[PDB]
């Protein structure tokens, strides 16, 4: 089976990461 | 300061991008970079993952080849290839730049300490202002 650091690679690949803190200020 | 201990990768630079997120995005960039470079042009580099900001330092002269803080990190990745990573910054209100990396073996941990960063920083500011 994937283990941790293989699940989150696929993750980062496939959709990364939209940092919330920026849409935070970003609303403001 | 720091969360960690730096991270020592290849620094690929920064280039101008059209949208603040997208994994299209920073694969695009990715692309032309490594299309316009060798890997003898690589900057040995460590990135200091600090609370509110992200600093890259080169190997182990430590000087300073650029600082993000986490507010203006949009987005982040690790790249079709394993080894990739990018982050976007809104370095202005209309304006993004894609920072890149080489990682090995992967880009792994360099990602997470990147990503954690961010959510700390979000339920810290939220914390903040409630």
């Amino acid at each position: 089976a994937v283990t941790p650091e293989e699940r989150h690679l696929s993750k980062m690949q496939q959709n990364g990461y939209e940092n919330p803190t920026y849409k935070f200020f970003e609303q403001m | 300061n720091e969360l960690v201990q730096k991270f020592q990768v290849y620094y690929l630079g920064n280039v101008p991008v059209a949208k603040p997120v997208g994994v299209d995005v920073i694969n695009g960039a990715l692309e032309s970079v490594l299309s316009s470079s060798s890997r003898e042009q690589w900057t040995p580099s460590h990135v200091s993952v600090a609370p509110a900001t992200l600093t890259i330092l080169h190997q182990q002269t430590e000087a300073v080849l650029g600082e993000c803080r986490v507010r203006f990190l949009s987005f982040l990745a690790v790249g079709r290839d394993v080894h990739t990573f990018a982050f976007i910054m809104a370095a202005g209100p209309a304006s993004f730049c894609c920072h890149m990396f080489w990682c090995e073996p992967n880009a792994a941990s360099l990602s997470e300490a990147v990503q954690a960063a961010c959510m700390l920083r979000y339920q810290k500011c939220l914390d903040a202002r409630s």
